[PDB]
């Protein structure tokens, strides 16, 4: 019953994002960050935009800010019950599953 | 030619190799491995089918986009058979059964069928036309089946004076009705063989060489208007077949029929005259190299985890 | 430049003209920079070409209907920077940013003109002259062209 | 604006799946805090940057003026240029810190773009993480470690 | 017609309603669609509630719902649970990735759409499709299994 | 919203909480499908004058990296990149669950 | 001021380049240069040869406490000798700090691996090797981590093509799947997306 | 003790795993590319380019799109020095063509040519 | 849409098709191009 | 309009129709080859010119924002009237 | 700030009923019997099930569903063939060919859309200057072959003519925001 | 003309890697065929080896054969821990591929490519 060594064999979804995005624009490659974290797609999209607004040295307007903040709070609600709930899947229990992904 | 059907690309799965090919058995055991081919080096291949598109569902794979076009036809429709050959250069007909059913006897499925698909691609002006008989179906066999076939490979000629026969010997593969039907008679008590299978000698072919020269004689210039015999490198007895086949296994829809058992126990020709395999550039490879990979399912656990029979020049 | 107008009035509008079937004009687009007429002048030595009006309603062209046809004269369509002179050959048919370049020679005569071949998908779709001193300069004959 | 919100920061004090699992249901509050707030003080104003060469210009004025078109033209067929320089910014993302490595050699597009996930390093210490445990234990280490693969592999 | 044919159109139609009434699916997800998929699952939408059961066995399964992006990596997995999977099985791709290699179509290490290695019954186009449209393409694949008639093309032989 | 007062008291007994005042079905308070036209308010660029952008130029401020210290071009107290990070209060509004 | 420039502190300017010329000076036997961007990112350029001892003085000092290693990546730039470079971003949770550290390497000469140092390093130098073919020395377990079984090549090079050599697909007559030379039915259409004027003269290259 | 001697060529082509066909087969183009004439920035013309030769594009019987069958056709590398090219092509072992940096020649213009009283550059219009 | 009915134009779809997918009236592409290249034409008459 | 070929084919608004001898029709066996019926080319020539007053018009093609980029006709030539580029809407100065 | 969300204050100490609570709580299954109250509770809530396919979920004029190529109310296409949705398309599953028309306006020959290559991302509508490219509200098409989702013009034309009075409706409710 | 060595000084160590290696390599070509149920026989997965050794026989740089040794034991590592799949052994030998001839007559009949 123990667990001597664990080795996880992963790339079973490598996509070549890096060399695709260094292939296309930047607004052409903002939409991989979508699908990097496919559950934290505004929080990814958050940290290219700072990443790109830094490199341009602009500043995203204030009201934009706030939205910005607003949807990555939303969005690490998502991730949160995204995790909770698949835990809990994983252990045994489905209905907070259910529950939480009808929110 | 036409514009469109010059070949181009490397031969790939999305290159062009100028072949429009309407196989008319495809949805069979030879027509697989035939549409594998086509489509793996990159043609049109129209493919009329008669069963379910669930039966014809695991062709689609086979090709790129647009590149395998199916469609529904029926054996007593001449109009579908005609709106089948009628876009094509080269028409391949693998239709056959090993046994008769009340709608379709044996006379029927390897004459009639042959001749109306030969006769509508007369019609249409296709520019090849193969058809796919048996070795040893001469004349006058014990077997109906044979005689049926030759028949058929009498009327096709006069039909289409240049159409390219294909005569195999019993093709072996994974889903053959050969080492699968040898391997499914341990389920009885024993061996079942008539003289003790001494006095028949056979010479099997693997599947996937009679696909690739059927694609070599698509195209193939010198192979118009021929005969080819498609046959083994070895030849062997019924009995030490039977024998190799039970220790490679090393145990120890009729299931068969009185057709079925007289192409069994006749004796393969000597192919002299004919030209083959080697004339149409595929090597002849052994049952010995391409055996295990079939009977590798009919093994035990034990056993998942034995010496060939012996070659006779006769 | 800045990245937005102040322009409230309504823009002028300039009728186009009919000076060939190689070189079509869009003239509301011209800038007057008097390039065509600065190329045709010295280079083609036509002196067909050139500014009839005054102050906005300077229209660049020819006052009458006369064709403008000499050798070298797709080179208008190359130096002209706005696309008020373009090829009628390459109208609407593809974009810069999707051709490629092949840098190559031209055979139509025996001067050699170093070329480049503008191909799309496959298909050849322009050909456009390469700075050459040695050569042809800035410039590829209308047969070239 | 995070330094304008207010918010509490969810600590454990063992280290283990329920005290991440405690964390995560507090940052589910206090993001619940933080929407709060943001649904409060949400201003009035522009809603992209007030710069045509980075950001596109509305739809009225892309058919009304000409710089407008023009921006919108090379904004939607080249993009802006990024000036040449090496940036690293991380967010704090709701798996972990999402780190962006960007390169640009100065034209529009990216010179290298280095993806920084908080689960690749997770999953790399998964195996120390299943010391002395058993199937069950390690299926509730994958399942807190909050491991995504798309981001584990880019 | 003939009586016979009769009773075995019936036939078929008693069979293909239970095979569409009972559709277990295994979902062999990957990424941003297994997500929406499981969205689907939610109890919004309710496959469920349409007789479509949520997390089978790929032993006890009879549609294959790709849902991802298909790796190179991954590609001989995927055929070896379709091949473990019995022989009434039918396959719905699902999202642009599975479709035709979608985002990441040029990708070196990405199979240009799940139906290089398996044979798709039904493609579900989006990135992600909404459950919405996931679930109008389970539907369609009930009336696709609906229109079967086995029994008919067995009496046609 | 539908529920008879004997589920919702059975409801609200077996949850523990009042559920009435806290539906996760929305009925009618969200808002109209249909909406009043917008009008969506300008940015500060939006000026006929003194708008010239070189004045408002971010991107082409930016410099190439200062360099310190180069291998071909180039008693103090020790410093640190950044003085030390204070301490987190506690929260007064919620210190422990 | 201006709403659509991003405001500047020079207090975090000062301190980075007071803690650049704090490292170049305690290491001068590794650290080839110091730069500190617009950005107030600290970046150091070392030798190949000091990668450990300056991965280990930046986490085992009192003054720096990088006791977080960031990411560890590879950036291929094929015009110079070394064409690998090896970047190496840290985080200072004591200090509150980041600090990246650059070093090169070519296809042909290891540099040493600092899974010693952070235990990160591990994965991430998998992914380098698999990613860019740069080998680390005394590494537990180097192999590839991202790409096929048996893939052949590297694939984040500049050299190696975007669709790449192979391509899977299932094939029938040997019932496996099987590797292809690629061929696509639509080629990617290469975008010569480059302005032909200069857009920022601060970084105007002198003429050769 | 830690420094040996290499006599060679600096051969990489058995560890860049690139097949021997788009080894051997393939020639480069190193050469500074020229200005597109349809503009007049010259920032294009900065550095040195390698490309490789055209190989066969057809056309899809599905779609019409162009199908290809290599994968060194959208293959483009940026190099600040024409041996900087040379040196990267001579590693991966391609046979190369080089051609020099093609620079305009300097020219005498001169404003008050346009107004000339006894030479032919005096122009008629302006 | 009946209150508000949509705004009437005379190249939209008088009646409604759902989705035809196997089916006689499904949608085949096509390239919409015509030829590109031109082949010659051998004349019809011997030279001899 | 929508023309049929001698192959019994339907001609598409692009001028694009296989031919007798192509093969690339077996696609449409059994299936069928959809043209939109609504030629453009035609239903722009149905058109009526719009007769104005001015010497220079301008066209956004209706509905403001929802319409084309905003541009300026030059309507000197008495011989043929304005074309707008985008819109394809005929205008023709009143000069009456 | 920060908060503790395992760690409690001081100690409770060990008194006999509070040493009595916690046995009746780990031999009586306080806890079960609340889980499963509340989860029967739950079963005594209302289903959040919608009907399909006879009720939809709802949605926004913003959804971005099947492209599709509008008109102009004269009845000329939109599109202009200027290549902007497949410049700035990020899956590049725009192909566009194009040529003068016989009355010399700029139209396409070939305006061609991969459904299997696109991303459904909204770029070609938002690039489109005249309106012609949108992401019409169309979900509801799932093929049975891959050859299906291979749009072209002819294909385009035809989603647009059919589902104009409703995306023209969506570009009315929504077109003053972009 | 001086460089760092990765592991071998010279030739003759870096030869010694490369016989141990086919070495190793040709002790676990039988256990492979017959764990990983392989269609081919020992002795042409021991040639398939053999080839591919011949096939980077060319090389004397040091550096490139320590390398060439590194990614060898990678392959073989891989092989001995069952990861590497029947599909990717079998990806070696190319058997569902036509080859191209290499005579000028057969790639002039072809195509373009020289
Ligand atoms: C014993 C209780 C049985 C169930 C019952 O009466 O529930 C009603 C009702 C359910 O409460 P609820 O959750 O507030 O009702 C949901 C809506 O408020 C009200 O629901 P609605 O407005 O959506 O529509 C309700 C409507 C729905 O009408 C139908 O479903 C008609 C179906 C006709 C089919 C032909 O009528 C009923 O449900 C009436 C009760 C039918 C019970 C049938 C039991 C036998 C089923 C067949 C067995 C064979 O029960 C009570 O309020 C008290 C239950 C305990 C009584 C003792
Ligand atoms: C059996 C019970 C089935 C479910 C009944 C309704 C559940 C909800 C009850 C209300 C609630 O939530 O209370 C919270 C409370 C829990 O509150 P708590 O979790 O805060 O803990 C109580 C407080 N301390 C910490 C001091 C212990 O539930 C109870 O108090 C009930 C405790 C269990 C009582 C029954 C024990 C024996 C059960 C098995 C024997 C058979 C019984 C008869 C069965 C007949 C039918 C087969
Ligand atoms: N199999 C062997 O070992 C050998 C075979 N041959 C010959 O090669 C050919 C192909 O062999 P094989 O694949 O094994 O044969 P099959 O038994 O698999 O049948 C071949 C094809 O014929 C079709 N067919 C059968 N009867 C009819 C009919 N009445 N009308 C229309 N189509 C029909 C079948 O379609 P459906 O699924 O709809 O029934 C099937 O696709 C045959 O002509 C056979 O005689 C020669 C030597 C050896
Ligand atoms: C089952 C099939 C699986 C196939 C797996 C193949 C594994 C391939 C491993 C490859 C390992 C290598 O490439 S290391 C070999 C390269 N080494 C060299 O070139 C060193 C120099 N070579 C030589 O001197 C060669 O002549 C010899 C023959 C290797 C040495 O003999 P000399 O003495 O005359
Ligand atoms: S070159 Fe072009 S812009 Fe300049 S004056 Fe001539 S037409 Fe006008
Ligand atoms: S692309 Fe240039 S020339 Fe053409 S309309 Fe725009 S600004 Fe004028
Ligand atoms: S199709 Fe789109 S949503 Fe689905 S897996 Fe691919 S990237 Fe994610
Ligand atoms: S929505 Fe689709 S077609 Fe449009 S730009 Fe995005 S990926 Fe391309
Ligand atoms: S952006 Fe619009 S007008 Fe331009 S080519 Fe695309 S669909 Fe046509
Ligand atoms: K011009
Ligand atoms: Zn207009």
């Amino acid at each position: 019953e123990m667990v001597r060594k664990c080795d996880p064999h992963i790339g079973l979804l490598h996509r070549g994002t890096e060399k695709l995005i260094e292939y296309k624009t930047y607004l052409q490659a903002l939409p991989y960050f979508d699908r990097l974290d496919y559950v934290s797609m505004m929080c990814n999209e958050q940290a290219y935009s700072i990443a790109v607004e830094k490199l341009l040295n602009i500043q995203p307007p204030p009201r934009a800010q706030w939205i910005r903040v607003l949807f990555g709070e939303i969005t690490r609600i998502l991730n949160h019950i995204m995790a909770v709930t698949t835990h809990a899947l994983d252990i045994g229990a489905m209905t907070p599953f259910f529950w939480m992904f009808e929110e | 030619l036409h514009h469109a059907v010059i070949p181009h690309g490397k031969g790939g799965r999305s290159s062009v190799s100028g072949v429009v090919a309407t196989v008319f058995g495809a949805t069979g055991f030879l027509g697989r491995y035939v549409v594998n081919h086509l489509g793996r080096m990159g043609s049109q291949v129209i493919i009329p089918y008669r069963c379910d598109v669930y039966d014809i569902m695991h062709l689609r794979l086979m090709g790129d986009l647009g590149q395998l076009t199916f469609l529904e036809w029926d054996a007593r429709d001449k109009d579908s058979i005609r709106k089948a050959v009628q876009h094509s250069n080269v028409v391949i007909n693998l239709i056959g059964r090993e046994w008769e059913t009340r709608n379709f006897d044996f006379e029927d499925v390897f004459v009639n069928i042959p001749r109306a698909i030969a006769q509508a691609s007369k019609e249409a002006g296709v520019e090849r036309f193969i058809h796919v008989s048996h070795l040893n179906a001469s004349m006058k066999s014990s077997s109906k089946s044979l005689r049926s076939k030759a028949v058929g490979e009498k009327e096709v000629r006069s039909v289409f004076p240049e159409a390219i026969i294909i005569r195999p010997s019993d093709i072996f593969g994974r889903e053959d009705r050969f080492l699968n039907h040898f391997a499914n008679y341990r389920w009885f008590l024993a061996v079942p063989l008539v003289s003790l299978g001494f006095k028949t000698v056979k010479q099997p072919v693997y599947v996937a060489d009679v696909s690739k020269g059927i694609v070599n004689a698509t195209k193939d210039p010198d192979a118009v208007g021929k005969t080819f015999a498609f046959t083994g490198p070895n030849r062997y007895l019924l009995f030490h077949l039977v024998k190799y086949i039970f220790g490679m296994t090393h145990r120890t829809e009729p299931w068969t029929t009185k057709d079925k058992v007289e192409r069994i126990h006749i004796s393969d020709v000597m192919p002299t005259d004919l030209p083959g395999l080697e004339d149409l550039g595929v090597q002849p490879t052994p049952l010995e190299l391409k055996s295990i990979e079939v009977l590798r399912r009919h093994r035990t656990y034990r056993w998942l985890s034995t010496k060939p029979a012996k070659t006779v020049n006769y | 430049g800045s990245d937005r107008s102040r322009f409230l009035e309504g823009k002028r509008a300039v009728e186009d003209k009919n000076i060939g079937p190689l070189v079509k004009t869009i003239m509301t687009r011209c800038i007057q920079c008097t390039r065509c007429i600065r190329f045709a002048s010295e280079i083609a030595g036509v002196d067909d070409l050139g500014t009839t009006g005054r102050g906005n309603d300077m229209q660049v062209g020819t006052y009458i209907e006369k064709m403008f046809m000499s050798e070298l004269s797709g080179n208008v369509i190359d130096i002209c920077p706005v696309g008020a002179l373009t090829s009628k050959p390459y109208a609407f048919t593809a974009r810069p940013w999707e051709t490629r370049k092949t840098e190559s020679i031209d055979v139509m005569d025996a001067v050699g003109s170093n070329i480049v071949v503008s191909t799309r998908t496959g298909e050849v779709m322009r050909i456009l002259p390469r700075m050459h001193e040695d050569i042809n300069e800035e410039w590829i004959s209308d047969k070239t062209r | 604006v995070y330094d304008q919100v207010e918010f509490d920061v969810p600590i454990g004090s063992r280290g283990d799946c329920y005290d991440r699992y405690l964390c995560r249901v507090e940052e589910m509050r206090q993001s619940l805090r933080i929407i709060e707030q943001c649904l409060n003080k949400m201003p009035p104003g522009e809603i992209k940057v007030d710069d045509a060469k980075v950001s596109p210009p509305k739809r009225a004025e892309m058919k009304t003026s000409m710089e407008s078109l023009i921006h919108h033209f090379k904004l939607y067929t080249e993009g802006y240029q990024v000036p040449p320089g090496a940036t690293y910014t991380a967010i704090e993302a709701p798996k972990g810190e999402f780190g962006v490595y960007l390169v640009s050699d100065g034209s529009s597009r990216p010179y290298r773009c280095k993806i920084k996930a908080p689960g690749f390093a997770h999953l790399a210490g998964l195996d120390k993480m299943s010391k002395g445990h058993m199937l069950a234990d390690v299926v509730a280490i994958i399942g807190t470690q909050d491991i995504v693969f798309g981001e584990i592999d880019r | 017609r003939s009586r016979a044919e009769y009773v075995v159109t019936k036939l078929d139609d008693l069979i293909n309603w239970a095979r569409r009434s009972s559709l277990w699916p295994m979902t062999f997800g990957l990424a941003c669609c297994a997500v929406e998929m499981m969205h689907m699952a939610a109890p919004r939408y309710d496959m469920d509630r349409f007789g479509v059961v949520f997390r089978a066995s790929p032993r006890q399964a009879d549609v294959m719902i790709v849902a991802g992006t298909l790796t190179n990596k991954m590609a001989p997995a995927l055929r070896k649970v379709y091949d473990q999977m019995p022989e009434p099985r039918y396959v719905v791709s699902m999202g642009s990735c599975a479709n035709g290699g979608g985002y990441y179509h040029y990708s070196y290490s990405v199979v240009r759409g799940c139906d290089r290695i398996v044979p798709v019954d039904i493609y579900v186009p989006g990135c992600p499709p909404t459950a919405e449209a996931l679930l109008y393409g389970i539907l369609q694949l009930q009336r696709k299994i609906k229109r079967e008639q086995k029994l008919k093309i067995w009496y046609r032989r | 919203a539908s529920a008879t007062r004997v589920i919702q008291k059975l409801r609200n007994w077996a949850s523990g909480q009042d559920l009435q005042a806290k539906l996760q079905l929305r009925y009618q308070e969200i808002a109209k499908r249909t909406q009043p036209p917008p009008k969506l308010p300008v940015g500060p660029s939006h000026k006929l004058s003194n708008n010239y952008y070189c004045t408002r130029d971010g991107r082409r401020e930016v410099v190439p990296p200062s360099i310190i210290m180069s291998s071909q071009k180039a008693e103090k107290k020790a410093v640190t990149p950044a003085p030390p990070m204070k301490r987190w209060e506690l929260s007064k509004d919620q210190p422990y669950l | 001021k201006r709403p659509t420039v991003r405001p500047r502190s020079d207090v975090t300017h000062k301190q980075l380049s007071a803690f650049g010329e704090y490292v170049a000076e305690i290491l001068p036997k590794y650290v080839q240069q110091v730069q500190v961007s617009c950005l107030d990112e600290l970046e150091i350029c070392i030798h190949p040869d000091g990668v450990i001892p300056t991965l280990t003085f930046l986490r085992d000092h009192t003054n720096a406490q990088f006791k977080s290693l960031a990411d560890l990546t590879a950036v291929d730039v094929p015009t110079r000798q070394n064409r690998f470079e090896i970047v190496y971003n840290l985080l200072s949770l004591r200090f509150n700090s980041r600090i990246r550290v650059k070093t090169y390497a070519d296809e042909l000469t290891p540099i040493d691996s600092i899974v010693s140092v952070h235990i990160a390093a591990n994965w991430y130098e998998r992914e380098v090797w698999d990613m860019f073919g740069v080998f680390f020395f005394n590494h537990p377990d180097l192999r590839r981590i991202l790409t096929d079984y048996g893939f052949e090549g590297h694939p984040f090079r500049k050299d190696f093509p975007l669709t790449g050599y192979v391509e899977l697909r299932y094939d029938d007559e040997v019932k496996r799947v099987v590797a292809e030379p690629v061929e696509l039915a639509q080629e990617f259409r290469k975008f010569d997306l480059n302005s032909p004027w200069e857009a920022f003269p601060a970084y105007r290259q002198p003429p050769e | 003790t830690q420094l040996i001697t290499v006599d060679e060529k600096l051969d990489i082509t058995t560890l860049t795993g690139v097949p021997e066909e788009h080894i051997k087969t393939r020639k480069v183009r190193i050469f500074v590319p020229a200005r597109n004439n349809m503009q007049s920035g010259v920032n294009n013309t900065k550095k040195w380019k390698m490309e490789f030769d055209t190989r066969e594009r057809w056309e899809n019987p599905l779609m019409g799109w162009a199908s290809t069958a290599d994968p060194l056709s959208n293959m483009v590398l940026t190099f600040s020095a024409k041996e900087d090219a040379i040196a990267f092509a001579e590693k991966n072992g391609w046979s190369y063509d080089v051609e020099e940096k093609k620079v305009p020649k300097p020219k005498s213009k001169s404003y008050g040519a346009n107004f000339s009283w006894n030479k032919r550059t005096r122009v008629s219009t302006k | 849409p009946t209150t508000n009915p949509p705004t009437a134009r005379k190249f939209i779809w008088t009646n409604h098709k759902f989705n035809v997918s196997a089916t006689p009236e499904q949608y085949v592409p096509y390239s919409t191009t015509r030829k590109k290249i031109h082949e010659w034409v051998p004349p019809s008459t011997p030279y001899k | 309009g929508v023309q049929v070929s001698p192959s019994g084919e339907k001609i598409t608004h692009t001028g694009q129709v296989y031919d007798e001898k192509d093969y690339r029709r077996v696609r449409f066996v059994d299936r069928q080859k959809e043209v939109n019926e609504n030629f453009a080319i035609d239903l722009i020539a149905q058109q009526p010119v719009n007769e104005v007053e001015h010497r220079i018009i301008a066209c956004d093609g209706g509905g403001g924002a929802l319409g084309h980029p905003k541009v300026y006709i030059n309507l000197d030539k008495e011989t043929k009237t304005g074309t707008c580029g985008y819109c394809g809407l005929q205008f023709k100065q009143h000069h009456h | 700030t920060y908060k503790y969300v395992n760690k409690k204050e001081q100690e409770s100490e060990v008194d006999m009923k509070s040493a009595t609570d916690n046995a009746a709580r780990i031999l009586m299954w306080t806890e079960l019997i609340r889980g499963l109250g509340m989860t029967l509770s739950y079963l005594f809530r209302e289903p959040a099930t919608i009907n399909y396919p006879f009720e939809k979920g709802p949605l926004s004029p913003r959804f971005r569903g099947e492209h599709a190529l509008r008109r102009y109310p004269s009845g000329e296409e939109r599109c202009i063939a200027c290549k902007l949705c497949e410049a700035i398309c990020p899956a590049q599953a725009i192909t566009i060919e194009a040529e003068p028309r016989a009355d010399g306006s700029r139209r396409t020959t070939r305006y061609d859309i991969d459904m299997t290559k696109c991303i459904y991302c909204g770029f070609c509508q938002e690039a489109c200057p005249v309106d012609a490219i949108v992401e019409g509200p169309n979900f509801e098409f799932s093929t049975e072959t891959h050859e299906e989702l291979l749009y072209n013009k002819e294909k385009l034309l035809n989603n647009g003519d059919k589902w104009e009075a409703e995306i023209a409706a969506n570009i009315q409710a929504d077109y003053l925001y972009r | 003309t001086s460089v760092k060595p990765i592991f071998s000084r010279d030739l003759n160590e870096a030869k010694r890697r490369v016989r141990e290696l086919y070495r190793a390599w040709y002790r676990e070509v039988p256990n492979t065929v017959h764990l990983m149920q392989l269609d081919i026989t020992v002795k042409q997965g021991r040639d398939k080896v053999r080839e591919m050794f011949m096939k980077n026989a060319h090389v004397t740089d040091p550096r490139v054969v320590d390398l060439l040794v590194i990614k060898g034991k990678m392959e073989l590592q891989e092989t001995i821990k069952v990861w590497k799949q029947r599909t990717h052994v079998m990806r070696f030998f190319h058997e569902t591929e036509t080859p191209r001839p290499k005579d000028f007559l057969s790639k002039f009949y072809m195509g373009h490519d020289p």
